[PDB]
């Protein structure tokens, strides 16, 4: 033994424990999720109300990369920003030298190898977030989720966080019950419906919900904040859904 | 100005039947002012013998750096470095300074000591061999040099015959140069006995 | 004051192959240095690189190129393309902004065919099938342009190379002496023809210079120790 | 990031063992067999080659690889340390040597080279020795045909004929009985393929076995002519036909 | 050099000279000015020929490494890199590029990039030291989605007047016609064009 | 024991951070295979959506590296696609330097002497990846070269690589034992594939709908990968005799 | 700086170094002594550039005397000068160089003789029975030629040197305000206090 | 356990010891409290000594005019992230003649303590941080944590017995939020929440330490007999 | 990270010992023996190679005795890898110095510079020491004939008669009991010869076995002459002497 005890080693099993422990930091953090709609994606999360003193809608976690691409990870939240500092960087010298905004597959890939970047050695350690971001591109909408090994595929839903099971049990209905697909109005209730309901392993605190969207037709292909009228009418769809 | 011929000072090379010559001027100047009649232009590492011409300080500093690597090369090859070999060392050597050049004029001479065969190399400021059969020139008065040389060479001369053809050419030719005479050296290199011979000439 | 001899290169493409000849003239100045020097190089067995302008500059380039395509022909267990040569000369030489003033006819042989490429000191190339260089490249090209044709047999561009070169020659007081020739044939080995024309004969002297022994004034004798 | 392994991974033992080094040779005595023998006009170095599969091309790993056109190298332990070895001694060969004298380095300095490059991965920060070890064959002007083994430490010893790997000390103990100082070329490759056959198992032909000598320059295998001077590398590697030939004669 | 590019119903049509001269010495006569950076995305040199080959080779490199991450770049991707090259290093260059491309989704594309390192997109462009007795000429006579014999012609006779009047012109008149069918190389001989 | 957690030599002279890296390139579960025909080299690998959420299309082991090279990974897909950047930027300097295209061979060695470095620097860990080249070479033909975390790197007529590799090989052993030929003799790529696919059922036992398999196809001049209704149209000539 | 000659007669070096120092228009000083002793039996005098002069002296007395500590010896004549002519020839092909020129008077011995060497600013060194740097050779040299013998006293090279001054003060259009002598023997280093 | 050596190790249940054991070292550190209404936003600390014939150590530091913070922890690094603040603040104003808004600042705190949770060699931070400031979008506090977390508050307290200024201020949230254009009223909430965290000692003139921003107001410190108004 | 696996090379014990430099002249210890023995008119060096083979070639063969320069000559005892590293720097002073001076390396001067470097790996770098032991044997004008020996320490010292390697207190007691002031080389060949005979670990001391070495002034006149001694010259002096 003590193959745990270093960052980049093999297990006998040929495991890297110390990736293992780092989804264990991804399962203790807060429920976040991605859905894939028509022309778009659209992000949501739990944000857990810890206390009375927070101000309400002020601690943002969802983020913008470039002006299309969306954010949101569960886990160590500093970890994800520092993610999101690198994603901004790439995409900013993609974009300088080829011009045209960095697709989402390429975007992918940069955060993908930057996360496997902190596999290879025993003097960083792993990342301790799951981030499920996208976008749209020239090629349409895109949604992905990386794992703290550097591990991502494409996804038609993505949760996680410690309500994950939960969600993704929702996702796969979805998923099922709409092959034609999903407009993003119906995604962003959806989103909260989900969010509600992956918050019963979450239950001892009330919690707040944030979403954000990039959709061809209702934002033009930016990312942007689901805010006031539109996010009350997915709380009230959500909380519809509960009672 | 001109760093070639600050100093002054000549060096030529010739073959003949079993044997080479290499012939240097003595003189060492500042400018018009003569300032040594003693000031040797040839040396040798073993029984390669290597002539150089131009600046005297880097005369001096080249002379030094290859006694220091033909060292080396003897310690670690455990036999004497070869007039071909060496060619190519002060090629390299003098082209890894491309920017910032030695300025000489360096001459090779010597006897492969297995194959017996008489060899002489010529190079420029930067590296550039100049393998000629016959003679090689170098110096301020290589003009001189090479109207001597074309003129009184024949091949296969017998050692004691290459040493009148060499020192004629050396003389007159430095005759003919301000910056070049003050006293002359004349080495006769055969593949197991060199002889060195002082010229007399004129001191002006 | 470095070496910058005149010269004249060319290169020939023909049916099965391509040859490169050059004169035997190295000039310091309007002083002849070398009245046979070689300036047909190898890069490797079947691709060879003639060279002009800056002396020590192309024979440096050419072989330091060559002994980058020996290691790198090793590594790949392949015979190196003249493609490959083609793109180090022309890097190493655009990364030095014409300093180092190597121009080269390059000409070979490979898997890929028969090729030939000309180089410029400030890193440009160009294709072709019959090219000239050097201080005698206007009175060959006006040959080349003259006698050129496609489909050249073996023998007939070694005929059109050579005439090219002894048009430099004659009329370009840069080149002189002989006429060098390589030849590199698909399939068969590259044969070098070390003074294949020697038209400039030095004609027999009317007088003998060898001197009465004791001729000239000696002050010293001394027996020099070459031996440990 | 940056290697932050600056010390010694190889380090003395209280009994003034280099504990990496002596694992190193342990893995080189688990390496298949190989052998050199040195003849009045040649040199002859050879090995099996253990083919990891039948499916797998053995003709496309080269164990006998060429390091200059009078040199030539074989080894026994992990192949990927020697690979990278030759890569490393080509370029040694060149850039420490070819380019400073205009000619290929005599084999004892190119073994030199080679020694001080796994020296220097027997002490350097971060790493570990390499897993092999090598027999050099070469000829040269002035110190004529030569073999030389190089050891994991950096160590390297001429001999006249020797064995390394998995049946060494049974492969010495048969070249010690066969050598003399009047062995031609032919007669040292016969007992080159004689000593090799007790250490393979299968199958014993030119597929299997792997075969060079250092002899005579090969103007055929030069590639041009026109130069005198230049004819042609003493290294070569014998054909798959000319091994089955000489089996025949066994 | 003379060298054009013209976007057309169909797509893009690169035209050049094959002049290349040291002063008043023609080094070569029949230069191919038309360089291939990717498959349906090629460009026109002018100025140092050193400088473009250098650029020209570089942005070959970049858009054969982004095709196999991100798939066939566009031609404002592959114009974008030319202009990087050009502007970071316009000290040191002297490079004139025409840039011109196919796409499916964009079609035909024509971008210049001049001396000081900026970029245009432009239904056709001119440049070289031949295109300034041209300007009245191309003006005149251009128009937007001609035929593909339209625009040969428009090429050739633009490029030949070029030709007539620059003494650093000359040679046969090269063209790359670049359309959803594929690359298609034409050549014209003095024969031809100079009886136009 | 330390000796097990750095490439440093175990007192038997082994590696065992590379023996533990072998044992990661089976984490996936998934099995390769390559072979050679003609004029083409064919590639196979099994395809494993096991998630409903995942977008399939987005799902692969098989990499277009240059033009003319593709390349199939066995292994976890974080180390995949390192080695597959890192071998598309090879490629691609390859090419600016050297002025033709790099070789699958030269890939594969070069790729093999990185994993090299990682066995014998103590600061780099082996990539838990094997690594199989496919190309059709302008000088060499139809080419399988594979490499592995050891840093071994050799030429294959066939090959096969995962859990069930062993099944796969003798499988392909018996068949070029019959043939005595190195190669498989058809003209046409598309025969080949169906070759590929249906040694693979026969070795492993089991029948592969248009998603459970992915295939990659190098010909002269360039590598492809089939679409699922291109591998349907394979699926169905195997069916149908 | 400007006048600086040695003489090496049979058993001593003399060096001669010119008192003035002059700042453009004006003489600041008349009593300047351009020499710095190496060694016990080594001294070096020195012309060039203004505080090229000072710095390079001390530099090179600073790592003799670093060398006479670190060895308890003290270094031949030959091989002090040989260490000054590498420190000038690398200077030659610097950022910017000592604009320096030297005269290393030395008494060997362990050969027990006299030894003058001569360097100039580019690393040119000449063992000499007399030199000098500047113009001071162009008035001095026909004198020292004609009346020079290996063989003289350190008074007769005195009186030869004095000659020599004779002529530099009728000849010379600058005043260089007379000259330091001092003698390097098997006893050391002295100044001659009355020259 | 045996993954509390160094910050680059995750225990097996996702933990992170070193960033805990920094936390723990807030708990040890001195009372501070932060709270807001509309207008201004106030920072009361309670200032620690040696002993009786020690100064109390300082606990409050100015960044620029419109903001600053309070320190709980290890004062020296409280020095290094407020001086890299001021350095912040600083570009901002002299680059785009802007004002550094107060949530930006939480930003670059949370990625200037992250980068020492993740490398070897570093260690985290040990001090939490209690930012205040009035920007172009009123008043803020910020509750900085050495982890990286950073949040945006109405109130809050971090220190030793913190959580009785914090019920507190959870309690009197409706009332303190309505004190606009009133610093004495806002500054008196906070003293009484401070108070809700003292034992055996009580609120004296060299202990107390206040600071206030607003509308109006450039960020300023009051100790000493400027205090006792409120004692 | 990293430190986990630094074993601190140039760290003191307890005791103020160098672990490393005590565990390298261990190593040393096992290597096989070298004598160096100063005399009025030269000195000799003679080594003991490590239990050979008949098959070695040892006309060509060096692994004891190597020339630094031709004044100064080395004996090594201990990894033979590690003395080449240390043999080729010590080369390149011996030339810096002569380029420097116009004046050949006085032997001191050399050994300090070597002893030196081998000082640096035992106090900084984090990398194992040198396992290697020299005896220097060298000429210069100065000092005359000097014998000095330094170890992995970096540590030397200077000898009228010192052997390193395997049993070196066996023969430091049969060389303090037969050697004289007025020694000359060679009777002091013999010593050499006679002590290696006793210590040694084979059964009994051949040529094959031996590396031989002298320093003369037996050079014609005012100069000093290095002797390698070939295979058949290591034979005819050990039949000379009454050994074999
Ligand atoms: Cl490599
Ligand atoms: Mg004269
Ligand atoms: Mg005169
Ligand atoms: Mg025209
Ligand atoms: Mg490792």
């Amino acid at each position: 033994t003590g193959y745990d005890l270093s960052n980049s080693v093999f297990s006998p099993d040929g495991r890297n424990f110390q990736v293992e422990y780092a989804v264990k930091a991804v399962e203790n953090g807060t429920t976040s999720i991605g859905i894939k709609c028509n022309d778009g994606v659209v992000f949501a999360v739990e944000k857990l109300i810890t206390s009375k003193l927070l101000v309400p809608q002020k601690n943002v976690k969802i983020q913008v990369v470039d002006r299309h691409i969306g954010c949101v990870y569960s886990g160590l939240i500093p970890d994800g920003r520092h993610l999101v500092n690198r994603g901004r960087e790439e995409a900013a010298s993609f974009k300088k030298l080829y011009k045209t905004p960095i697709p989402i597959p390429a975007f992918a890939d940069r955060l993908g190898q930057y996360v496997q970047a902190h596999t290879l050695y025993n003097s960083v350690r792993p990342f301790g977030v799951s981030t499920i971001f996208g976008g749209v591109d020239k090629n349409g909408a895109h949604l992905y989720m990386l794992e703290p090994s550097g591990s991502y595929w494409g996804y038609k839903g993505a949760a996680t966080g410690k309500g994950r099971q939960s969600a993704k049990a929702e996702l796969e209905k979805l998923v099922d019950h709409h092959p034609e697909g999903l407009s993003a109005r119906e995604a962003v209730k959806q989103a909260a419906k989900i969010i509600y309901l992956a918050h019963e392993d979450n239950k001892e605190k009330d919690f707040e919900l944030e979403i954000s969207w990039c959709s061809l037709s209702e934002t033009n292909g930016l990312h942007k904040f689901v805010k006031g009228d539109l996010l009350q009418e997915a709380i009230d769809f959500a909380q519809k859904e509960i009672n | 100005s001109d760093p070639s011929s600050i100093n002054g000072g000549i060096v030529v090379a010739m073959t003949g039947k079993d044997c080479v010559a290499i012939a240097c001027d003595l003189r060492l100047g500042s400018q018009s002012l003569g300032v040594s009649n003693k000031f040797e232009k040839i040396f040798h590492y073993g029984h390669v013998f290597l002539g150089i011409t131009g600046l005297a300080t880097d005369v001096t500093t080249l002379n030094e750096m290859f006694r220091y690597k033909t060292n080396l090369y003897k310690l670690k090859e455990e036999r004497a470095i070869e007039p071909e070999t060496f060619t190519q060392l002060v090629s390299s050597s003098l082209y890894e300074r491309r920017f910032g050049p030695y300025f000489v004029g360096p001459v090779v001479a010597g006897i492969n000591s297995k194959s017996g065969k008489p060899f002489i190399a010529g190079f420029d400021l930067i590296g550039c061999i100049d393998e000629a059969k016959d003679f090689i020139v170098s110096g301020t008065a290589s003009d001189q040099l090479f109207g001597m040389c074309e003129s009184l060479y024949e091949p296969n001369l017998e050692p004691e015959d290459l040493f009148e053809t060499i020192s004629q050419a050396l003389l007159n030719a430095a005759d003919r140069d301000a910056l070049s005479g003050w006293g002359a050296v004349v080495y006769i290199i055969k593949k197991d006995e060199v002889v060195k011979r002082y010229l007399k000439m004129r001191q002006d | 004051k470095a070496t910058s001899t005149g010269a004249t290169i060319v290169g020939v493409k023909f049916n099965n192959g391509v040859v490169i000849a050059a004169d035997t003239r190295s000039t310091q100045g309007p002083i002849v240095a070398d009245k046979n020097c070689a300036k047909l190089h190898r890069i490797s067995p079947k691709i060879w690189c003639a060279g002009a302008g800056t002396a020590a500059d192309t024979e440096a380039v050419t072989q330091l190129i060559g002994s980058n395509i020996e290691l790198h022909s090793l590594y790949t267990s392949r015979e190196p393309r003249v493609v490959s040569a083609l793109q180090m000369l022309k890097q190493h030489l655009f990364k030095y902004q014409g300093h180092i003033g190597a121009y080269l006819i390059v000409a070979g042989v490979d898997p890929t065919g028969s090729h030939l490429f000309s180089i410029h000191a400030h890193g440009s190339t160009d294709v072709g099938y019959y090219l000239s260089l050097g201080s005698g490249s206007l009175a060959a090209m006006a040959v080349l342009e003259s006698h050129w044709k496609q489909d050249l047999t073996k023998e007939e561009a070694i005929k059109l190379a050579s005439d090219a070169i002894q048009a430099g020659i004659w009329n370009d007081l840069g080149s002189g002496s002989n006429v060098d020739v390589c030849v590199m044939e698909i399939g068969k080995d590259a044969e070098y023809l070390r003074n294949y024309l020697t038209p400039n004969v030095r004609e027999e002297k009317q007088k003998s210079y060898k001197f009465p022994r004791g001729t000239t004034a000696v002050l010293k004798e001394s027996i020099v120790n070459i031996c440990d | 990031m940056t290697d932050r392994y600056s010390f010694s991974l190889t380090t003395f033992s209280p009994s003034g063992k280099l504990g990496q080094i002596d694992y190193a040779l342990t893995a080189v005595k688990q390496g298949v067999t190989s052998l050199g023998i040195k003849a009045t006009n040649g040199v002859v170095i050879a090995t099996e080659k253990k083919s990891s599969s039948p499916l797998a091309m053995s003709e496309t790993l080269s164990k006998v690889s060429l390091l200059t056109p009078d040199i030539g190298a074989v080894y026994s332990g992990m192949g990927p340390d020697y690979r990278v070895l030759v890569d490393k001694s080509r370029k040694v060969a060149h850039t420490s040597y070819k380019r400073i004298y205009g000619e290929y380095p005599p084999t004892k300095l190119l073994v030199s080279e080679v020694a001080k490059i796994m020296q220097e991965a027997t002490q350097s920060g971060g790493v570990r020795p390499f897993g092999v070890s090598l027999l050099i064959a070469g000829h040269d002007e002035f110190n004529g045909f030569s073999l030389y083994q190089v050891d994991p430490s950096g160590s390297y010893f001429p001999w006249k004929a020797t064995a390394i790997g998995k049946g060494s000390v049974a492969a010495k103990t048969f070249l010690e009985k066969r050598w003399n100082d009047e062995l031609e070329l032919e007669d040292a490759i016969h007992i080159a393929l004689l000593t090799l056959k007790e250490s393979v198992e299968g199958e014993f032909n030119g597929d299997t076995i792997e075969l060079a000598i250092i002899g005579d320059e090969n103007p055929d295998l030069l590639g041009y002519t026109g130069i005198p001077t230049d004819k042609g590398p003493r290294f070569r590697k014998l054909t798959s036909q000319e091994i089955n030939d000489r089996l025949e004669a066994l | 050099t003379s060298i054009m590019a013209v976007t057309f119903k169909d797509g893009v049509i690169l035209g050049a000279d094959s002049r290349t001269t040291t002063g008043a010495y023609i080094a070569n006569r029949v230069t191919d000015k038309l360089t291939r950076v990717h498959d349906k995305i090629w460009c026109c040199r002018s100025g140092s020929a050193a400088d473009t080959q250098a650029i020209a080779d570089i942005v070959q490199y970049h858009l054969e490494l982004y095709t196999s991450q991100y798939g066939t770049p566009s031609t404002e991707t592959a114009a974008s890199v030319f202009k990087e090259l050009c502007y970071e290093n316009k000290d040191n260059l002297t490079a004139g590029i025409i840039v011109a491309g196919y796409d499916d989704k964009n079609k035909g594309e024509v971008y210049t990039i001049p001396l000081g390192g900026s970029v245009h997109k432009l239904p056709y462009a001119i440049a070289g030291s031949g295109s300034t007795f041209i300007y009245g000429y191309c003006d005149k006579n251009f128009r937007e989605n001609m035929s593909k014999e339209e625009t040969v012609d428009f090429i050739k006779h633009s490029l030949s007047q070029a030709i007539k009047w620059d003494g650093s012109s000359g040679g046969v008149i090269r063209m790359v016609v670049l359309t959803a069918a594929g690359v298609e190389r034409l050549i014209f001989y003095p024969d031809e064009y100079e009886q136009l | 024991g330390y000796d097990r957690h750095i490439t440093i030599f175990s007192p038997e002279g082994r590696l065992y951070q590379v023996e533990y890296a072998f044992k990661a390139t089976n984490q996936t579960n998934i099995n390769s295979l390559a072979v050679r025909g003609k004029d083409c080299t064919v590639v196979i690998s099994q395809k494993k959506v096991p998630d409903k959420l995942l977008d399939p299309t987005t799902v692969s082991y098989i990499f277009c590296i240059s033009r003319t090279i593709g390349m199939v990974v066995n292994g976890p897909i974080p180390d995949a696609r390192n080695a597959a950047l890192r071998a598309k930027a090879e490629a691609a300097e390859f090419r600016y330097k050297y002025g033709y295209d790099m070789p699958c061979d030269v890939l594969a060695k070069r790729m093999a002497n990185l994993s090299q470095i990682y066995t014998q620097r103590a600061y780099m860990r082996p990539l838990g990846v094997i690594l199989t080249f496919v190309s059709v070479d302008e000088e060499l033909g139809p080419s399988i070269y594979k490499t592995d975390p050891a840093g071994y790197y050799v030429g294959y007529k066939a090959t096969a690589t995962g859990p069930k590799q062993q099944e796969i090989t003798t499988n392909l052993e018996n068949h070029f034992k019959k043939s005595k030929i190195d190669h498989i003799n058809e003209e046409s790529w598309e025969k080949v594939v169906e070759f590929a696919i249906t040694h693979m059922i026969d070795a492993l036992g089991t029948e592969f709908s248009k998603n459970d398999l992915e295939v990659g196809v190098a010909t002269k001049d360039k590598f492809f990968t089939l679409s699922a209704e291109n591998i349907e149209e394979r699926l169905v000539a195997i069916a149908e005799q | 700086m400007d006048i600086i000659l040695g003489i090496r007669v049979q058993d001593s070096v003399i060096l001669a170094s010119s008192k003035a120092v002059t700042r453009g228009i004006s003489v600041l000083k008349d009593s300047d002594d351009k020499t710095r002793q190496l060694s016990p039996h080594t001294l070096m005098s020195f012309a060039g550039e203004a505080g090229d002069t000072v710095q390079f002296a001390e530099y090179i007395q600073a790592n003799i005397q670093l060398y006479s500590i670190r060895e308890d010896y003290e270094l031949s004549p030959q091989a002090v000068s040989s260490f000054v002519r590498q420190e000038l020839a690398k200077s030659i092909r610097s950022r910017r160089p000592y604009q320096v020129n030297v005269l290393i008077g030395g008494y060997d011995k362990k050969k027990n003789k006299p030894e003058l060497y001569q360097i100039d600013y580019l690393g040119t060194k000449v063992e000499l029975p007399y030199g000098a740097h500047g113009y001071s050779g162009f008035y001095t040299f026909s004198l020292l030629d004609h009346h020079y013998r290996p063989d003289m006293t350190t008074e007769e090279g005195l009186d030869l040197l004095k000659l020599c001054v004779q002529e530099l003060e009728k000849r010379m259009p600058m005043d260089f305000k007379g000259v330091i002598v001092k003698i390097v023997d098997k006893d050391g280093i002295r100044q001659v206090d009355d020259f | 356990n045996n993954y509390d050596g160094d910050t680059v190790t995750f225990s097996p249940t996702g933990r992170l010891f070193q960033v805990e054991y920094a936390l723990e070292a807030i708990k040890q550190g001195s009372v501070t409290v932060g709270l807001r209404s509309n207008t201004h936003a106030v920072l009361v600390a309670l200032k620690r000594n040696a002993d009786e014939l020690s100064s109390y150590q300082k606990k409050i530091i100015k960044c620029d005019e419109h903001m600053g913070l309070s320190l709980a922890g290890l004062a020296p690094d409280a020095r290094v992230l407020s001086n890299y603040l001021r350095q912040q603040c600083n570009y901002s104003s002299l680059v785009f003649n802007r004002k550094l808004a107060v949530e930006r600042a939480g930003h670059l705190l949370c990625d200037k303590a992250q980068k020492n949770t993740q490398s070897y060699g570093g260690r985290p931070y040990g001090v939490g941080l209690l930012i205040i400031g009035y920007d172009k979008s009123g008043a803020h506090l910020l509750e900085f944590q050495p982890s990286g977390n950073v949040t945006e508050l109405y109130g809050t307290a971090i220190g030793a017995r913190s959580q009785g200024a914090k019920t507190y201020l959870e309690r009197t949230l409706d009332t303190f939020i309505k004190i606009d254009g009133n610093p004495d009223e806002l500054i008196k909430a906070g003293v009484e929440a401070i108070s809700q965290s003292l034992r055996d000692e009580s609120l004296t003139v060299d202990n107390l330490s206040i600071a206030i921003v607003g509308k109006d107001t450039p960020f300023t410190i009051y100790d000493g007999e400027a205090v006792a108004k409120y004692i | 990270g990293s430190r986990r696996y630094d074993s601190r090379t140039t760290i003191f014990s307890p005791e103020g010992r160098l672990y490393q430099v005590e565990y390298a002249l261990e190593s040393i210890s096992h290597a096989g023996t070298a004598i160096g023995i100063m005399a009025s008119d030269g000195i000799v060096l003679a080594a003991e190679r490590k239990v050979t083979s008949t098959l070695l070639e040892q006309d060509t063969s060096t692994e004891k005795l190597y020339k630094l320069n031709d004044k100064i000559a080395v004996a090594v005892a201990g990894l033979t890898a590690d003395a080449e590293i240390l043999i080729n720097t010590a080369r390149i002073h011996a030339q810096n110095y002569l380029k420097t001076y116009n004046e050949d390396i006085p032997v001191e001067i050399l050994v300090r510079r070597l002893s030196d470097i081998k000082q640096g790996y035992t106090q900084h770098g984090g990398l194992r020491p040198f396992g290697v032991s020299f005896i220097y044997a060298g000429y210069d004008d100065r000092y005359g004939y000097q014998l000095y020996t330094s170890n992995p320490s970096g540590n030397y010292t200077g000898w009228k008669a010192i052997s390193v390697g395997a049993n070196t207190s066996a023969a430091q007691t049969l060389l303090q009991m037969d050697y004289k002031d007025d020694m000359k080389v060679d009777d002091a060949i013999e010593l050499a010869l006679k002590t290696l005979s006793k210590t040694t670990d084979s059964s009994a001391l051949t040529y094959d076995r031996l590396e031989f070495a002298t320093i003369r002034k037996g050079a014609n006149d005012g100069e000093v002459y290095q002797k390698i001694f070939k295979p058949q010259e290591i034979k005819d002096i050990l039949v000379k002497t009454g050994i074999t």
